[PDB]
């Protein structure tokens, strides 16, 4: 292990990534990784299966546009997936020519298929060119991050929401130069309220969204196009229908003024309301809110129809119903993995979606809801090659909390194992935002399945929105502790049932999922044989600061406030690393066996976060002794600066996987 | 729009 300097007046340095002792300090951890990594001749076994299990072809879904349909494809081991057109059910753009591949973020075709307005990471910058002839028109719009494109109807340009050289709303005219763009909202009161925006699928209205932090609640604006005296060039008069943040609203479909919304208001699983814009007090019940299902989304199609997407015991259920009515004409549930991707419009009489699952690959559904609206017809079928999904399955159960309450996981497993504790098991989790996680596929999952007799659990703890508000709100602030008992809770099921025996058990996750796996490990380290952190929030004390850490307040709260600041100390992993040996009846515990992952250029979550988690274990459990108890290791591993790049992040942390847990290979 | 399942 290298030398890490402890200012004492101890790793406050690490929060500034240019100075030479900070990045020395990555040369020796990534130095100190690779001599680790290099004793896991599991590597190169692992990274070459994953690459033959996701060499397979792969449809997007598609969408229409006026005549055409679009969809990304990929042959199987692209860099990065290329977009393609065709005049019924041809390459228009292929990032693997640029840089040999980042991929296209922003993709939006306008209603008259005549122009593709794409984003590229530069270094987002937006492009448009002509689906004729792909040639590209001389428009360069910079300055965008996650704001999609919106063409208005007379496809004379698109609303798009950037930030300056305090988000905007800006509309941009096809042949002007960006800095003549209208500018519709900003906020200098409120630099944090953030934007999303729409329009209306008759064209007629421009909705714009305001958000404080990622809760899920949001203001609603609405600027009506045709009463406009001379269009856009008018500099807005937004009717304010929603001018706060106690619920959440989205617009599914309007029929002139009379528009249908999904919203939380009075309903943490969601429901459909109806209001007239003329007579904005007046809100009804359209579809109600269901005291079982998240509502999670929904969709206006084929003129009259609406599909909901629902989340019932975190499997998908897609209803179609009368749009006027609301009432219901079918139901198909959907097995265990999750249906998504749905972008049909209310003038489309076809919907897609893809289901993908632990098991299963990709496949692209297509309902005809003129013709056939019962049954569901493949579309696109994609097939891992020499893998023979009938020798596993997936089953779900229910576990205790701490607290009493139930926590679904689902169990990925070779069929008819004995259940006798001799099985290395992956624990997947995140709890957090109100983000559900699927069962979706995943290719190295299915090597540690086949080639290491793996266990892979995926655990629904709270902090996610899978039971709706309530499932979000009993693990935020005050309550985040809850998240960190669910998923102990869930390994401890994994051990008392028999699939595995602690220090057997692996756990990995990503952002919040990182923040996750850091409590949990202090906390409980007897448990776990490996641990994996991807880009994980460590310092809860000071997360606020960095770029945009400042919008998870809303779900973690503040040390700048002492009630909240109270919360937090108890967990924020950095200031919780302790020699588990250093207490009574528990002297054989030590830290399993750890790896930290990060990029350098990740200015979502800042890596001095992982950075200074690391400086502290390496002391705490390992330099901080002469002859310290802390066998297992504890690394980084760093990207400097595309699926190859993504395979080798995963083949690195399941072979260390396999080395910790004494994982043979099959 | 990831480009594999990783
Ligand atoms: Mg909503």
């Amino acid at each position: 292990y290298p030398p890490v300097r402890r200012d004492e007046t101890p790793y406050r340095w690490l929060e500034d990534p240019n100075s030479e002792e900070t990045k020395e300090f990555v040369d020796n951890q990534e130095k100190l990784a690779n001599s680790v990594l290099e004793e896991c001749e599991l590597i190169d076994k692992f990274k070459q299966k994953i690459i033959d299990f996701v060499n397979f072809p792969r449809c997007g879904v598609p969408f229409r546009r006026a005549n055409k349909y679009f969809h990304f494809y990929n042959s199987g081991l692209q860099a990065q997936n290329v977009f393609q057109m065709q005049d019924d059910l041809e390459v228009l753009y292929d990032p693997n020519l640029r840089e040999g591949g980042s991929g296209l973020s922003l993709y939006s075709v306008s209603e008259d298929a005549k122009y593709f307005a794409f984003g590229i990471h530069s270094g987002v910058t937006i492009k448009i060119l002509k689906t004729e002839d792909r040639s590209y028109l001389p428009d360069t719009l910079e300055w965008v991050k996650f704001s999609p494109a919106i063409w208005t109807h007379d496809n004379k340009g698109f609303f798009y929401c950037p930030y300056p050289p305090n988000q905007e709303a800006r509309y941009h005219f096809l042949g002007t130069d960006q800095s003549e763009d209208i500018l519709l909202w900003r906020d200098l009161e409120n630099p944090a309220h953030h934007l999303k925006c729409q329009i209306t699928d008759d064209g007629k209205y421009f909705l714009l969204y305001i958000l404080d932090g990622c809760d899920d609640a949001n203001k609603v604006y609405c600027l009506d196009l045709t009463k406009l005296p001379n269009g856009l060039e008018s500099f807005a008069p937004f009717m304010k229908l929603i001018d706060s943040f106690d619920a959440s609203y989205t617009a599914i479909a309007n029929d002139g003024s009379v528009f249908t919304f999904q919203t939380n208001k009075d309903a943490p699983r969601k429901k459909l309301v109806r209001v007239d814009l003329n007579n904005p007090s007046v809100w009804t019940d359209l579809v109600p809110e269901s005291k079982k299902d998240l509502l999670e989304s929904a969709h206006a199609v084929n003129e009259n129809q609406l599909i909901l997407r629902y989340l019932s015991d975190v499997k998908h259920v897609l209803e179609i119903r009368d749009l006027e009515s609301g009432a219901l004409q079918h139901r198909l549930p959907i097995d265990i993995g999750s249906v998504d991707g749905i972008t049909a419009r209310r003038r489309d009489s076809v919907v897609f979606f893809k289901f993908t699952s632990i098991l299963t690959p990709g496949i692209v559904y297509q309902c005809d809801l003129k013709n056939d609206p019962t049954q569901l017809k493949i579309f696109r079928e994609s097939v891992v090659p020499d893998f023979d999904r009938s020798e596993f399955e997936v089953k779900q159960v229910f576990v205790p909390s701490k607290d009493g309450t139930k926590i679904p996981i689902f169990i990925a497993a070779r069929k008819g194992i004995s259940l006798d504790g001799s099985h290395p098991c992956e624990m997947h989790g995140f709890g957090g935002f109100g983000i559900n996680m699927m069962p979706t596929f995943s290719a190295s999952r299915i090597v540690f399945l086949k080639h290491l007799g793996g266990v892979f659990c995926l655990a629904n703890i709270r902090g996610g929105g899978e039971y709706g508000e309530e499932w979000h709100k009993a693990g935020f602030r005050d309550k985040k502790q809850n998240v960190f008992d669910d998923f102990i809770s869930a390994a401890e099921y994994l051990i008392s049932s028999g699939y595995t025996k602690a220090r057997r058990v692996a756990i990995e996750g990503g952002s919040n999922g990182g923040l996750l796996v850091a409590a949990c490990i202090n906390q409980r380290p007897d448990l776990f044989g490996c641990a994996e952190a991807n880009c994980g929030v460590m310092d809860m004390l000071r997360f606020h600061k960095f770029t945009l850490g400042y919008l998870w307040t809303g779900d973690y709260g503040c040390s700048d406030k002492e009630e909240e600041f109270k919360w937090l100390i108890k967990y924020s992993p950095i200031h919780n690393v302790r020699r588990p040996w250093e207490q009574p009846g528990n002297e054989e515990t030590q830290y399993p066996a750890t790896m930290i992952l990060t990029a350098d250029h990740d200015d979502r979550v800042v890596p001095l976060h992982s950075f200074k988690l690391l400086a502290t274990m390496q002391h705490v459990l390992c330099t901080s002794l002469e002859d310290s108890p802390q066998k297992n290791p504890i690394i980084a591993r760093i990207q400097r600066k595309a699926t190859m790049t993504q395979i080798a992040e995963v083949a690195d942390r399941y072979g260390f996987m396999a080395k910790a847990l004494e994982a043979p290979w099959i | 729009n990831a480009s594999a399942p990783v």
